[PDB]
């Protein structure tokens, strides 16, 4: 319920986007979930929210790449 | 901008090396800001209501002058001719914020004078940083054998850095002694404008 | 399904760049645990040391300012009684000059400290000038009693 008031997101908002200076597959999924909950209020558009998908699958990849084959 | 103008104006005054970005960067904010902060009326003859007609440096830039060759004679004369203002009126006065702070359009002759005016600051300040520079140097300095296929012949010498430059800005900006003869024996902090050096 | 578009946006494809370690909950923890491509930290394999620099600092300006030092001589130039007054000098002013910027940064609306508030209070306080790093007149009413007066005075 806590994700459900305007103002509680939008405080959650600010810690979200404070730590997003140092990317990391979490840290880019609680993103891409702030993102979706941004989409389902018509406050963004479908693009940016596959754009986000994107950069949070391509990150992913490149940490798989790195571990003994 | 005006970065070449520092390179040869410095090469002028006896730096031959290749100073650095950060040194040429200082060097503009300096005379910038000096800029922007920029026989006679009051001769003995303006007594009266109504007028009548009438009727170290040396010896360095000698022994410079004697050493050295013919084509570092032709290099230093060509860079002698270094202007800030040198047809290049338009391209100062924005460098300059002229309109901003004055009545835009002045005459050439106030043109002139700031050229000279500038020319004669790089050269004090560059004369200045030397000699901090050697002395820091002098007291500073009080393993690869074979060798390689790039490695300089003989290396030895370097530019000079921005400390230096901020050390003798530093050293220039003291006044004499007569502007503070009024707070002898107060506790009065003394405040001032700009020093025009 | 999902949209794997023709061509990737430019955020996606970025070589990555040296992060910082952000959290807060520490680094070099040995307990129970990552960005792509970590910054390394510093090292120094061999030298003097801060430890000696730091130490010299003093009697390099007390060299710089007393004009010079003779062979034989160096160091000993201010006694135990005056390094402490000097010491005390630097500390006071590195907190008195920080604790003025940053009530006077805060006061104009700002969220971060710029080096203006500094230089500001630097200019305006010790008559400190540190280069590289980039009027009045009165109004009608002030002219009209001028008017006024010199009006009156003949």
């Amino acid at each position: 319920e806590y994700w459900q008031n305007q103002e509680n997101r939008d405080q959650l908002d600010t810690v979200i986007k404070g730590v997003m200076d140092a990317p990391t597959p979490r840290r880019y999924f609680f993103q891409a979930f702030m993102s979706l909950l941004k989409l389902h209020n018509k406050q963004e558009t479908p693009q940016d929210f596959n754009r986000v998908v994107d950069e949070a699958i391509q990150l992913s990849i490149r940490k798989w790449h790195q571990l003994p084959k | 901008a005006n970065w070449f103008e520092l390179c040869q104006m410095m090469y002028v005054s006896g730096e031959t090396g290749e100073p650095s970005l950060e040194t040429t960067g200082i060097i503009e904010d300096i005379v910038r800001q000096q800029v922007i902060e920029i026989g006679l009326p009051w001769e003995p003859a303006s007594f009266y209501s109504v007028e009548v007609p009438e009727r170290q440096r040396l010896r360095k830039a000698d022994e410079r002058t004697k050493a050295m060759t013919k084509e570092e004679y032709v290099t230093w004369s060509e860079f002698r001719q270094a202007s800030f203002t040198y047809r290049k009126g338009k391209r100062f006065r924005e460098w300059a914020g002229f309109g901003l702070v004055t009545d835009s359009k002045p005459s050439d002759d106030i043109i002139d004078i700031l050229g000279f005016l500038t020319f004669e600051m790089v050269q004090t300040l560059t004369e200045e940083a030397l000699k901090i520079k050697e002395q820091e140097d002098l007291h500073r300095e009080r393993l690869t054998g074979g060798g390689g296929l790039f490695d300089p012949p003989n290396e030895g010498r370097t530019p000079v850095e921005p400390r230096h430059i901020q050390e003798a800005f530093r050293r220039l900006q003291q006044r004499p002694k007569k502007a503070r003869a009024m707070l002898n024996g107060t506790k009065l902090q003394q405040r001032t404008q700009l020093k025009l050096f | 399904k999902l949209p794997i578009p023709k061509v990737l946006h430019d955020k996606a494809i970025q070589m990555p760049q040296p992060v910082p370690n952000i959290g807060g909950a520490g680094s070099g923890r040995p307990t129970y645990t990552q960005p792509a491509l970590p910054k390394t930290p510093a090292f120094q394999l061999e030298g003097e040391g801060e430890r000696v620099l730091n130490k010299k600092k003093l009697d390099e300006l007390v060299r710089q300012v007393c004009g010079g030092t003779a062979e034989g001589q160096d160091g000993n130039m201010l006694t135990p009684e005056v390094e402490e007054s000097v010491l005390n000098m630097a500390d006071a002013f590195v907190d008195n000059v920080l604790h003025q910027a940053c009530r006077n940064a805060k006061e104009r609306g700002s969220k971060v400290l710029e080096i203006r508030d500094i230089q500001l209070v630097l200019e305006r306080v010790y008559n400190i000038r540190i280069p590289g790093y980039a009027k009045v007149q009165p109004n009608s009413n002030w002219i009209k009693k001028m008017s006024a007066v010199q009006a009156a005075k003949v």
